[PDB]
């Protein structure tokens, strides 16, 4: 579910 | 016109810059063997970095990490093809790094339907002969990347009140560089309509890459389902 869209957002 | 533009658009020329293409990707359009195959790779190498490099761009732009956050993954898997669009417009149009003509080729065997390849490159000969900018290409690619419209966004809303300011300072620098045609804001503005019809097409490339076998990133996939 915009699992590695979330994670490159918070970086 | 107004100082506040200023502070909101060369923020936004900050991040327009902050990366480009990783060498380690672009020299490989030259050393490397020119194969249907490794062409779609090279390919996949070049929308997988492009699409990491707008999530930070997107993530700099006035207010988009204040906007609710079921709603900005859909702005970017609503506008990833269409902003990769605008960043290989400008290689084309400006032949900067990208090694236009041999790129060009390395796309025109890769599997495309011959249906979809010729709109494309009309689109880049006609976005070519506007002489665009690059604080031009810049907020081109902010608004696209805040449409309001796009698809299972809840709070449309809230996408007007920041891509309306962007419109503006647009206008307000067809205003200085070219005073001579009021019409090249309208003009700019059509190239939104036009991305549009594409991202209509590129659904179907897709679906015919992976007919054949074609893999994708595991984050092509993830903002292309
Ligand atoms: O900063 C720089 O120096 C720089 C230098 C470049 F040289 C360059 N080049 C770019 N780009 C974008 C759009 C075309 C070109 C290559 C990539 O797209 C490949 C793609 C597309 C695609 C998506 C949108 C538009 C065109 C596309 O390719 C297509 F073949 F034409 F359809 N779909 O699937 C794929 C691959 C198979 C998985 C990303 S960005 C870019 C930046």
């Amino acid at each position: 579910e915009n699992a590695l869209l979330r994670y490159l957002l918070d970086k | 016109l107004t100082p506040d533009q200023q502070t909101l658009l060369h923020f936004i020329m900050d991040s327009y810059n902050k990366q480009r293409m990783p060498q380690e990707i672009t020299n490989k359009i030259l050393k490397e063997e020119f194969s249907a195959e490794e062409n779609f790779l090279i390919l996949t190498e070049m929308a997988t970095n492009h699409v990491q490099v707008l999530v930070e761009f997107t993530k700099k732009l006035p207010g988009f990490q204040t906007l609710d956050h079921e709603d900005q993954i859909a702005l970017l898997k609503g506008s990833a093809v269409e902003a990769m669009f605008l960043r290989s417009a400008e290689i084309f149009n400006k032949k900067l790094s990208g090694h236009s003509d041999l790129l060009e080729e390395r796309i025109r065997n890769s599997g495309i339907s011959d249906e979809y390849i010729t709109p494309m490159f009309s689109f880049y000969k006609s976005i070519g002969e506007l002489k665009m900018t690059q604080e031009e290409y810049a907020l081109l690619t902010a608004i696209v990347i805040l449409s309001p419209d796009r698809q299972y966004i809840k709070d449309r809303e809230a996408v007007e009140k920041l891509q309306e300011p962007l419109l503006d300072v647009l206008q307000k620098l067809c205003k200085i560089h070219q005073p001579e045609n009021p019409q090249h804001f309208a003009c700019l503005l059509g190239r939104l309509t036009e991305l549009r019809t594409f991202n209509h097409h590129h659904a179907e490339m897709l679906m015919s890459w992976r007919v054949n076998d074609h893999k994708f990133t595991p984050l092509l996939c993830e903002i292309w389902d």
